[PDB]
């Protein structure tokens, strides 16, 4: 409750770059100067501010404390894993966030 | 489980005297109709066989007792006490690093459970 | 207790002579026991089949394991995260292997058992290493298709 109320929200413009891999998205974020890594989570389209019709898909959204959350819709059922400690990385030297 | 451990120790003793990575005394034995399931890395015994091969390679070191004699660990209790104190300090530093990693994971879990998940933006 | 096999996951179509008739091909089932509830007055899904020999009970436990009887996962056995509606065919090692795909387990999990039979109660408790594995279990495992039983993973204790 204390961390959610003291979180500043200016909502800057994020820079996401997707690429279809085969065996992965790159989000360019500014310097946050904190140890809190940006977290990704997959949610449903049933909850919204206006609740539009025909919403039956899922969206993976990455969020950070000084920046706004960037969400990408996934029409497929399961093609990857949205876990944080499994297939995600955050280089604080170049401030590059990657998720596959 | 004594026969399998003895076979793993014999394989680690025969593989440590090799002059190359693939030119060993166990690679030619696989083609000589000798069943050895511990050579494949898919088995759980391969992780112990690799540690046995590493111990056999460390038993062939020049300060391991082949052409030299240890004097600090064998004739100085103060050096052993200093090594034990350094190991205790390294264990305390590893415990402090694990506690710092647990605190960072708790802070990340507190920050992830307090962010707004309704502000979705698709660009 | 050794000659008797505890069966779990019985629906309303299964009855007391029906389990003895189904277990007659495995071995000489001498008696069948079904504990009745106090509020509903019916079986709670768990029962016992007392046979004559222990080899027949072992064959019934190795033959009728994880079977689909009356649309229910019936299985015979030798008589902070909370998981509900779990199948009795899984063990503690099987639950630890199933929970190892999501996250790392801190120790061996434990499953609740009935004070009368002692095979399976219906709920279990498992603890993860960190909160990320608990969030991955609440996101993915809370609703995943198990062995003919829809499980439900939830948080045991949460502070607002």
């Amino acid at each position: 409750v204390e961390v959610k109320k003291f979180v500043k929200i200016g909502r800057p413009g994020y820079k996401v770059t997707k690429q279809r891999d085969s065996e992965l998205f790159q989000i360019d974020y500014p310097e946050i100067a904190e140890g809190i890594m940006p977290r990704h989570r997959f949610m449903s389209a049933y909850e919204q501010r206006i609740e539009p019709p025909d919403r039956r898909w899922q969206y993976l959204l990455m969020a950070a404390e000084p920046y706004e959350t960037i969400a990408f819709k996934v029409p497929s059922r399961e093609i990857d894993k949205a876990e944080g400690k499994f297939w995600t990385h955050w280089n604080r030297e170049t401030k590059q966030f990657f998720l596959q | 489980s004594a026969f399998d451990l003895d076979v793993v120790k014999l394989t680690a003793q025969f593989v440590a005297r090799n002059g190359r990575q693939f030119l060993t005394q166990l690679m030619q034995k696989e083609q000589r109709n000798y069943q050895f399931d511990f050579l494949r890395p898919q088995h759980s015994l391969f992780n112990y066989f690799t540690k046995l091969v590493e111990q056999y390679t460390k038993i062939l070191i020049p300060p391991k007792g082949l052409f030299s004699k240890l004097k600090k660990e064998a004739e100085n209790p103060r050096e052993v006490l200093d090594q034990v104190c350094y190991r205790v300090e390294w264990a305390k530093f590893q415990e402090r690093e694990r506690k710092k990693e647990e605190e960072e994971k708790e802070k990340e879990r507190v920050a992830y459970a307090q962010i707004d998940w309704h502000d979705f933006v698709v660009v | 207790q050794d000659a008797t096999v505890y069966v779990g996951g019985l629906d309303e179509k299964v009855s007391e002579p029906l389990l003895w008739e189904l277990f007659l091909q495995a071995g000489p089932v001498v008696n069948t026991h079904m504990p009745k509830d106090r509020v509903t007055g019916q079986h709670q899904g768990y029962g016992f089949v007392e046979f004559l020999s222990e080899e027949d009970a072992d064959y019934a436990i190795k033959i009728m394991n994880m079977i689909k009887l009356y649309g229910k996962p019936i299985r015979v056995n030798k008589a902070n995260i909370f998981i509900g509606n779990l199948d009795p065919e899984i063990d503690e090692k099987l639950l630890y292997d199933t929970f190892s795909a999501f996250g790392v387990i801190l120790q061996t999990p434990k499953i609740m058992r009935d004070p009368d039979t002692g095979n399976s109660k219906g709920y279990a408790f498992i603890n993860f290493a960190s909160f990320d594995a608990s969030d991955a279990a609440i996101e993915a495992m809370n609703g995943q298709y198990l062995c003919n039983r829809p499980i439900t993973v939830s948080y045991a204790f949460k502070k607002d």
